[PDB]
């Protein structure tokens, strides 16, 4: 897989390819990594696809009942949710995930949770095996405060290199945008990104 | 944690006349992709304490939670925690040395090795180690990791005894430190240019530094070095 | 996988004179082929006229001499503050070692002090906890290089009167406390010329009915 | 399973003033079981003195071995080896077998007959130079021989305070170890004459 | 052991440490671990004790010859290569790790050789468990251009930080300077800071203290 | 292993070898004989792994037949002793090692004197009063040292063998079906015509 | 280590050398293998040291307090019993023992049990048990006879091991012996096997082979 | 969970959970036991209130606990079996740790004792 | 394995059971019973691992015993063999398994019958006319199948039974020091006085 | 280490960084990873220090003698003897090779021969552990027929992240330069490419 989050100046992006495989073989070439675990919070999944569904149908419980009783949580508040079920069961889970979300007080928030179940807070963060291909490529081309124009470029151009050179990633490219307006998703199909 | 994934390299620290320093990179890498710049490996902890953590980072980071919590719990009902009653660098040691052994004895380990620096109400330096086994021991200099290779043999060159520590001054130590980073930075492949550097001084207090880069480094030789053997251009 | 021991040796020595005892260390502690400190002291006095040193995998070493201390004071509180006597404390390490029989303390231990007589006494004890009186015993690294020295020295052992061929064995003496430190400062300048992990210094724990009196003295840095 | 561990024994060598010293347990052992009081680890080779500790094959091998080389020395260069050279032989014969050795571990003595020195080397089982004028030792209680040695040797021994010292030194160490003893022998070498001593020790 | 390397603007340093060990066990308080592979090339090794013995004297022979052959001065290079291509022919089953310098018609020559057959040229070097100590120092204090006192106090200093600081060394310093106008010099204990102190006691037995059982007189004739 | 027992008296070697051969879960015999004639005054029990025992032993025999002949002479027990071991000595660095224990029992005509030897698979050989090999030793070397007497004769001998064989029969959980016994004396080699 | 024990007419001899060994290196030459039960009761060491001084001191309470209990001294089989009970517990956990559990009571006369930590528990007349075991067998299998003398049986045992001491290399250092009566045990000494070897050669005629 | 204490003291220092407890032993039928120079002779009445009893399968009010030791009763007869049933295990269980027959005096001690435990424990009487 | 062999004749069941109890290299005993009496016309002879022979054999016994106090009545020999075979079968799953194998000769007062049932480790119960444990039967069981007749005599019984342990004695690897034999009857269980 | 090769307009260039790690110690901080085996021919070493240096001395040796003999050898001849070594030595070889070189016929060719021994001719290649990070970045930013500075700059920018991001490359960037002109060596050092 390939994921990634992008804060920019209106809020913030998350994109992912779709491909799902075992050994070689892809089990499903449609797949959704972008999955909502509150109406502004999101996050990306890497790593086993049971362990990472199981975790974020688990956070979206805790946070609809943090809600129920306190209002709306933090982008923080999630990424301290997902922290703490990876941490404390980290000798039996393989998860990388990458939580993102956006309020007013903060605009977009990017956390990234990798193995073992550290946190880190980032201005963007990326993962699953198709990164390790383009940790050059994304240091040369972020910048802060880019547009959402720029951005869904930057991630477009991304995730068209991660897919391109990894074998377990490809597919659609996924996005999906998080600001004060809503919550807008995008796709992106091979006859596009591939020709970048 | 059965192994270790995020990871932080060497901390080093040595005591001098009036207080102790320590320091380390900020650096988490993953395995050789260094992946994390941004991280503070030091903790402090009042104003009189500075903990400072190797090892897997998702285990410092709990440790980090367990400090915030001893500060807090220490205030609880303790009309004195500003005063007489706030913590002892010797305190929190003792605290984590228990954790890290009763871990340990329970076959699942805080992966990591700690040095607490700080200076005793009373104006002694304190200074000592404890790791994921739950092993303990003070020197006037102390390293984990390469450290424990490369900086301490520089640093036992100012304090080779504990009559040295008297006369080893602040700029001296300091200068020490810096270079030791510096030699560290030339030669583990799994550390970083950039650091920070803390200080605890019975008089000045805390000084704690951000951002500090390697500087001076000397590479210009490597322009004459052709080949492995016999090449000559 | 975890491995939950250590090595930080370590050697410790125990002797029993007539009306006296000591116990000593080298105060280095290292790991692998470093040192982590050059003065990190392995006996201590427990009170109650009793020292004791645990070497091996320090960590478990610490915990045991904690231990031990808290069972002394806990003696106290539950029999009217009476003196724990050294076969007593014997024992009771025999109960906290062997409480671990399944997961033990990584070491080897050594008490000193005096019987209920004010004879010296020395007791030893594997890691599990089986246990002995002995009039002297050394502990760790270094123990093979010494005790044979000491059963040459101490106990005159193959040694014969000169001149008969071997028909009257060597008579045995007491040792003043100064004769017993000579020959403790001596096991181990031995110990350090050729055991890596002997070094240092060396620190000696006396005891005799008047309480318990330390002694230090360089050791080479190698 | 360890060759160096299955029939035990030890070897120690010491240098005095003018003189060298050489001494040796005398048991065969099989593991637990002792097998033989008579198997002296000590050969000669006219004025060298070789013991031989570690697998007792290997050590016999050995033994017949060197005794065929400095035979063929003496024929050809019409005089007997000195202990220099026969040390540099011992080393290299050893070395042929780098990659499949003989398990032992061993230990010359002598007297140089040119130069008066006395002289003493030991090596691993696949044959570094150990060399040293104070003492060598070699075999299953080479740690305790290290202790007394270090203990008891000081330099420049005349002839009857050697053998007093190297004799200590051996026994109290063969008492420590549970593969060596069951006799003892010890040879004082002096420019002209050699003397051979046989100990009193326990047996157990 | 910790041996280094150093160069200096008239030629090249090495030292070592005199301390060799089986375990944690001390064998030899004084071992001499430079060698001699022609006159003016010396060698320092740490691994196997054996090998590197062996590997000195079989080039140091081979070296020899050809020189004999070629009427030429030995090369540094040539050192260097034999011991390689032996080296990596056994695939690192031959545990010699060299630090190899010396002065020949071309200049003056500073490499380092791995067991596998691997090489490295370097202005400074060490090897050998003190080797990060000493690098460590060496890495403080090197500068272009030492002068030979400076080039000597600099890896007599490196070898220290083994000595003290590492428990796989040390005892005394070695040195071997090799300048090249001149003549080899090689400077055995150099520097001897670790003194055993008089014991407390004399050891000496009163004679007749053992138990004999024959005496014989032995056969050399 | 199987038993090999020897015992040098005054003027002859007493050799002591059991008869049973066990192929795993059967006995299949209860009569075999674990020696070979070497030469008139000089005979070798063996005992250890299946086939190669055998093997090495009539190799052995051939050799010494052959020096015989071409010498037209007796080599002494000495001789013959070392040269076994030379062989077996060969053996360890080899291929396939022979794994065979022996124990060479010869009357030395030029000395008139009877010598036993005892030599294992590895080449380790030793002069010795008494021997066995395997567990043998354990059982009857307390007995051994104890009532041995150099100056025994052959009668002594045999009791006191018959008493090691009684404390094996007692206290050794394997039926190794009773021993052969020969005698080796200044007039050769004889076996005892029944040792009930 | 050799550990022996037998019944005879006049009770029982019970006989241990001393020697604890760790590798080739032998950490003591002076280790009580005889642990005093209580007055009336011995046991033996070999396995594990912590095993069984720690098992078998614990044994001395329980039979302790069995006779608090029923006003009566604990039979042997009962005291046996116990031991073999708590050992078969911990059956699979790594404890290591195989110890003689002797006395001699009025109701069963002198009797001895074979305790190990495999469950075992078997009534004998005769036991070794140890490294030396082989060779101290041999010395009672030709020697032991239902009526020695008490002065000959301590002999006995102390000549069987011996002979363990001197082929054995895992045992030796000194010998102890013990004998056990209806009123209790008396200790018989402690003797040096350097000193005692060399007085039973010259006395005995034996150890022919060892130059003396 | 039930842990009521029943068996407590009233303020003249009696237990009347434990006197009541005698109270049904004098309601039941006579028991009597004689001692000779070397028997013991235990008899028991039986109720004649009832007579269609069928005698052979009926229980009999003494019981062997070991083939050596009886017991017999009076009072409640449901409690009684449940004291029987403990000292037939007991006396089992002793032949197995001890390798003897229960004294008649550690039987006894020992059905006392659980008497005893039923009057200082929660939730029984 | 130790020697465990029965067999039921006309009016009894035999018991034949090995005397030695070996410990590595020594034999500790010759003289062992591997025999528990289950009531006075049961009785249970066991081989298998050291401790949980005896260990179960007299937990057994204590349980029947129990059972015949309880009811005045002693269960008959079927009864007995099924208690013991479930508690076998329980063994087997559980944390630590009792390593025994049983024989259980009776003779059912009720039918006037004797019956011998044979028991492994596992819970494995079948009746038979004749049985062993381990090895035993690859000995024995040619002879029996050969000579055994429903209608033999005690005196038959013991003379078939005498053949089987000279096989044993004759092919057997191991000294297992001679049988002890019991003769289960209608007036009960007694031992034959002498056997070899 | 990070290594790449190439091709533009006048030729082609070489680049590396010059750590040399054991584990997580540099072992050699200023490593000449550029190594010439003939005078307009030179390659790229990565994997096993031992076994590349030892082929480039085989290759260098072969090219020698090709000289001598039948004048300069082509770019492809160098990367067929390289591959003839790797492919026919695989099992026991760990080199992962660039050969690059310049001609007047062909200007600057680039043949890269990663484990197992297969050859690969490109534009540009790249290789070592910080390869992987470059993918990315290198697919972008490469053009053909760049000039010499803009290919200096290209080199740069991808050896900094290569560095960047992989812990078992550091150091300085050696370059060697190819051309009609003739042969020039670069460096560039920390204070230049980290702030880049
Ligand atoms: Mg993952
Ligand atoms: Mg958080
Ligand atoms: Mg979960
Ligand atoms: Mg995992
Ligand atoms: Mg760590
Ligand atoms: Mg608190
Ligand atoms: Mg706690
Ligand atoms: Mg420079
Ligand atoms: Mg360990
Ligand atoms: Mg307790
Ligand atoms: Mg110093
Ligand atoms: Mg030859
Ligand atoms: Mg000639
Ligand atoms: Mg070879
Ligand atoms: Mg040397
Ligand atoms: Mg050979
Ligand atoms: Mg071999
Ligand atoms: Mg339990
Ligand atoms: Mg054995
Ligand atoms: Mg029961
Ligand atoms: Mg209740
Ligand atoms: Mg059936
Ligand atoms: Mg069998
Ligand atoms: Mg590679
Ligand atoms: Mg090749
Ligand atoms: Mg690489």
């Amino acid at each position: 897989t390939s994921i990634m989050a992008v804060t920019f100046k209106d809020g913030v992006i998350l994109g992912a390819d779709s491909r799902t495989t075992t050994g070689a073989y892809i089990a499903n070439r449609v797949t959704d990594k972008l999955t909502r675990v509150h109406d502004k919070i999101w996050c990306c999944r890497s790593g086993s696809a049971a362990d990472t569904q199981a975790i974020a149908d688990i956070v979206q419980y805790h946070l609809e009942l943090y809600t129920s009783q306190y209002g709306t949580p933090s982008t923080e508040t999630a990424a301290s949710v997902f922290k703490e079920l990876c941490y404390e069961n980290k000798d039996n889970l393989t998860a990388g995930i990458i939580v993102a979300g956006y309020d007013d007080k903060n605009k977009g928030e990017v956390y990234t949770i990798p193995l073992g179940g550290s946190v880190h807070k980032l201005p963007y963060a990326i993962a699953g095996s198709g990164s390790t291909f383009i940790y050059g490529y994304c240091d040369k081309n972020f910048r802060e405060n880019m547009s959402k124009e720029e951005t869904v470029d930057f991630i477009k151009h991304s995730l068209s290199q991660a897919i391109k050179w990894d074998g377990s990633s490809g597919g659609v490219i996924r996005m999906v945008v998080l600001t004060a307006a809503g919550v807008e998703r995008l796709i992106f199909y091979p006859d596009e990104y591939e020709q970048l | 944690t059965q192994q270790p994934i995020v990871t932080g390299t060497s901390v080093i620290s040595m005591k001098y006349d009036n207080g102790v320093i320590i320091a380390a990179d900020n650096l988490g890498s993953y395995g050789s992709l260094l992946r994390f710049n941004g991280v503070e490996r030091l903790i402090p902890v009042g104003d009189n304490t500075v903990v400072g953590i190797s090892g897997d980072i998702s285990d410092m980071q709990h440790i980090e939670r367990l400090l915030k919590d001893l500060v807090t719990e220490n205030a609880y009902d303790n009309p004195l925690a500003d005063a007489e009653e706030a913590l002892e660098p010797s305190y929190i040691f003792e605290y984590l040395a228990t954790v890290m052994y009763q871990r340990r004895s329970k076959m699942n380990p805080l992966w990591n090795a700690i040095i607490v620096a700080g200076v005793q109400s009373n104006g002694d330096q304190f200074l000592r180690y404890v790791n994921l086994l739950g092993v303990t021991y003070s020197s006037p200099t102390l390293a984990t990791g390469f450290g424990a290779h490369m900086a301490n043999p520089l640093l036992r060159k100012v304090v080779d005894r504990e009559s040295d520590i008297p006369k080893t001054t602040v700029q001296v130590a300091e200068e020490a430190i810096v270079n030791a980073m510096r030699v560290l930075y030339y030669r583990d492949a799994r550390s970083s240019r950039n650091f920070s550097l803390a200080i605890i001084d019975k008089n000045t207090g805390l000084t704690f530094k951000k951002n500090l880069q390697v500087e001076n480094m000397k590479w210009d030789f490597a322009k004459d070095i052709k080949g492995y053997g016999t090449q000559k251009i | 996988q975890f491995n939950p021991y250590g090595d930080n040796g370590g050697t410790i020595l125990g002797i029993a004179g007539e009306d006296f005892a000591v116990l000593a260390g080298d105060t280095r502690n290292i790991t692998d082929y470093s040192i982590n400190s050059r003065y990190e002291p392995k006996v201590f006095d427990c009170g109650d006229n009793i020292v004791m040193s645990a070497n091996g995998f320090a960590a478990d070493g610490d915990a045991l001499v904690k231990r031990f201390k808290n069972s002394v004071k806990w003696y106290h509180f539950d029999h009217n503050d009476k003196k724990l006597s050294i076969n007593s404390a014997a024992r009771n390490i025999q109960h906290l070692l062997y409480g671990k029989r399944f997961f033990p303390y990584y070491v080897h231990t050594i008490i000193a002090g005096l019987d209920e007589d004010g004879k010296g006494a020395v007791y030893s004890f594997d890691p599990v906890g089986s246990y002995e009186r002995e009039q002297c015993r050394a502990g760790g690294a270094a123990a093979s290089l010494i005790m044979p020295f000491l059963d040459n020295q101490v106990n005159f052992k193959n040694q014969y009167e000169p001149g008969t061929n071997g028909k009257v064995k060597k008579p045995l003496k007491y040792l003043s406390v100064e004769e017993v430190i000579k020959l403790v400062r001596d096991s181990f300048t031995s110990a350090t010329e050729r055991h890596i992990q002997v070094g240092d210094g060396l620190e000696i724990l006396i005891v005799t009915k008047d309480g318990v009196r330390k002694e230090f003295y360089e050791l080479k840095r190698d | 399973s360890d060759p160096s561990s299955i029939n035990g024994g030890i070897v120690v060598a010491m240098t005095g003033k003018d003189c060298v010293a050489i001494a040796c347990d005398l048991r065969l052992g099989s593991q637990s079981l002792g097998v033989s009081n008579k198997f002296e680890k000590i050969f000669h080779y006219g004025h060298v003195f070789l013991g031989i500790t570690g697998l007792a094959t290997d050590v016999t091998t050995l033994n017949e071995m060197f005794r065929y080389k400095t035979n063929l020395y003496k024929l050809k260069e019409e005089r007997a080896i000195e202990p220099e050279t026969f040390t540099q032989l011992v080393s290299s014969s050893l070395y042929e077998r780098r990659f499949g050795p003989y398990f032992v571990g061993p230990v010359v003595a002598g007297i140089n007959s040119k130069s008066g020195k006395p002289f003493i080397a030991g090596f691993d089982l696949i044959g570094c130079i150990d060399e040293a004028k104070d003492f060598i030792v070699s075999g299953t209680a080479s740690d305790q021989l290290f202790g007394m040695c270090e203990s008891l040797y000081e330099p420049n021994l005349e002839p009857e305070d050697l053998f007093e010292t190297i004799s200590q030194a051996l026994l109290n160490a063969a008492d420590r170890d549970a593969l060596s003893g069951w006799g003892a022998v010890v040879y004082i070498i002096k420019k002209d004459e050699v003397v051979k001593r046989y100990l009193k020790m326990r047996q157990d | 052991t910790t041996i280094v390397g150093v160069k200096f603007n008239n030629g090249v340093v090495i030292a070592a440490d005199t301390r060799s060990t089986q375990g944690p066990i001390v064998a030899d308080k004084n071992c001499a671990k430079l060698h001699r592979i022609s006159p003016k090339i010396w060698c320092a090794g740490a691994g196997t004790a054996a090998d590197t013995e062996a590997v000195t004297q079989l080039i140091g022979s081979n070296i020899e010859l050809h020189s004999l052959y070629t009427s030429r001065e030995p090369r540094v290079v040539s050192a260097l290569q034999m011991l390689k291509q032996h080296l990596f022919k056994y695939q690192g089953h031959i545990g010699a790790y060299l630090i190899v310098a010396g002065v020949d018609p071309t200049g003056s020559h500073l490499f380092s050789i791995h067991a596998h057959g691997s090489t490295d040229v370097g202005y400074y070097l060490s090897l050998g468990s003190g080797s990060l100590a000493a690098m460590a120092v060496l890495e403080s204090h090197w500068k272009q251009d030492l002068t030979k006192e400076e080039a000597i106090k600099l890896a007599s200093d490196a070898i220290q930080a083994g000595i003290w600081n590492d428990l796989g060394s040390g005892s005394n310093v070695d040195v071997c300077v090799m300048e090249i106008g001149k003549d080899a010099e090689y400077l055995r204990n150099y520097l001897t800071p670790n003194v055993r102190e008089e014991k407390q006691k004399s050891y000496k037995f009163p004679r007749g203290t053992t138990a004999v059982l024959k005496e014989s007189i032995v056969n050399i004739c | 292993m199987d038993i090999i027992l020897g015992i040098r008296v005054q003027d002859s070697v007493i050799l002591a070898s059991s008869k049973a051969v066990t192929r795993g879960i059967s006995v299949l015999k209860d009569s075999d004989d674990k020696t070979r004639q070497l030469s008139p005054h000089t005979l070798m029990s063996f005992a250890g792994e299946a086939g190669d025992t055998v093997q090495f032993a009539e190799y052995i025999q051939a050799n010494i037949q052959l020096y015989s002949i071409r010498e037209d002479y007796e080599l002494s027990p000495q001789a013959v002793s070392s040269f076994v071991r030379q062989e077996l000595a060969k053996s360890i660095r080899s291929r396939r090692p022979y794994q065979v224990n022996v124990l060479i029992g010869g009357y030395d005509k030029k000395k008139n004197k009877p010598e036993l030897y005892q030599i294992d698979y590895l080449g380790t050989k030793v002069e010795l009063p008494y021997g066995a090999h395997g567990y043998s030793g354990f059982y009857t070397f307390s007995l051994l040292d104890h009532h041995y007497r150099p100056d025994m004769t052959t009668e002594e001998g045999l009791d006191l063998l018959k008493l090691c064989v009684q404390e094996l029969e007692k206290r050794m959980p394997m039926d190794f079906k009773g021993v052969i016994v020969k005698i080796v004396d200044k007039d050769g080699i004889r076996q005892v015509d029944d040792f009930q | 280590t050799t550990t022996l024990a037998f019944r005879f007419q006049g009770g029982i001899i019970v006989a241990v050398d001393s020697r604890a060994t760790a590798g080739n290196w032998v950490a003591s030459q002076t280790v009580k293998k005889v642990i005093e039960i209580n007055p009336f009761l011995l046991g033996t060491m070999a396995g594990g040291a912590a095993d069984c001084q720690f098992w078998e001191t614990w044994l001395g309470s329980q039979c302790r307090l069995h006779e608090l209990r029923e006003k009566e001294r604990i039979s042997v089989a009962a005291a046996s019993k116990i031991l073999s009970n708590l050992v078969y517990q911990y059956k699979g956990a790594g404890l290591s023992m195989g110890t003689m559990i002797c006395g001699y009571t009025r109701k069963e006369g002198p009797t001895i049990y074979y305790v190990d930590s495999d469950g075992t528990r078997l009534k004998g007349d005769i036991f070794c048990v140890g490294s030396g075991q082989t060779f101290a067998y041999g010395v009672l299998d030709s020697n032991y006879k239902w009526d020695l003398s008490v002065e000959d049986a301590l002999y006995l045992g102390k000549r069987s091991i011996l002979a363990a001491a001197h082929r054995d290399a895992y045992s030796g250092g000194s010998v102890n012996l013990y004998h056990v009566t209806e009123d209790g045990w008396i200790y018989h000494g402690n003797h040096d096997v350097g000193e005692l070897f060399w007085k039973v050669k010259e006395e005995e005629g034996s150890f022919n082979n060892v130059i003396g | 969970g039930y842990d009521r204490a029943l068996s407590i003291f009233s303020p003249d220092g009696h237990i009347f959970q434990v006197e009541y407890a005698l109270e049904a032993v004098k309601r039941g039928t006579c028991a009597v036991g004689v001692k000779g120079k070397n028997c013991v002779v235990l008899g028991c009445e039986r109720r004649s209130t009832l007579k269609l009893q069928d005698t052979r399968i009926t229980p009999s009010k003494v019981s062997k606990i070991d083939s050596h030791v009886v017991l017999s009763f009076s009072g409640l007869n449901a409690d009684s079996r449940i004291l029987i049933e403990k000292a037939r295990v007991e006396a089992q269980s002793h032949r197995l740790t001890l390798e003897d027959p229960v004294t008649v005096e550690y039987l006894t001690r020992y059905v006392a004792g659980v008497q005893q435990r039923y009057t200082q424990s929660g939730g029984v009487r």
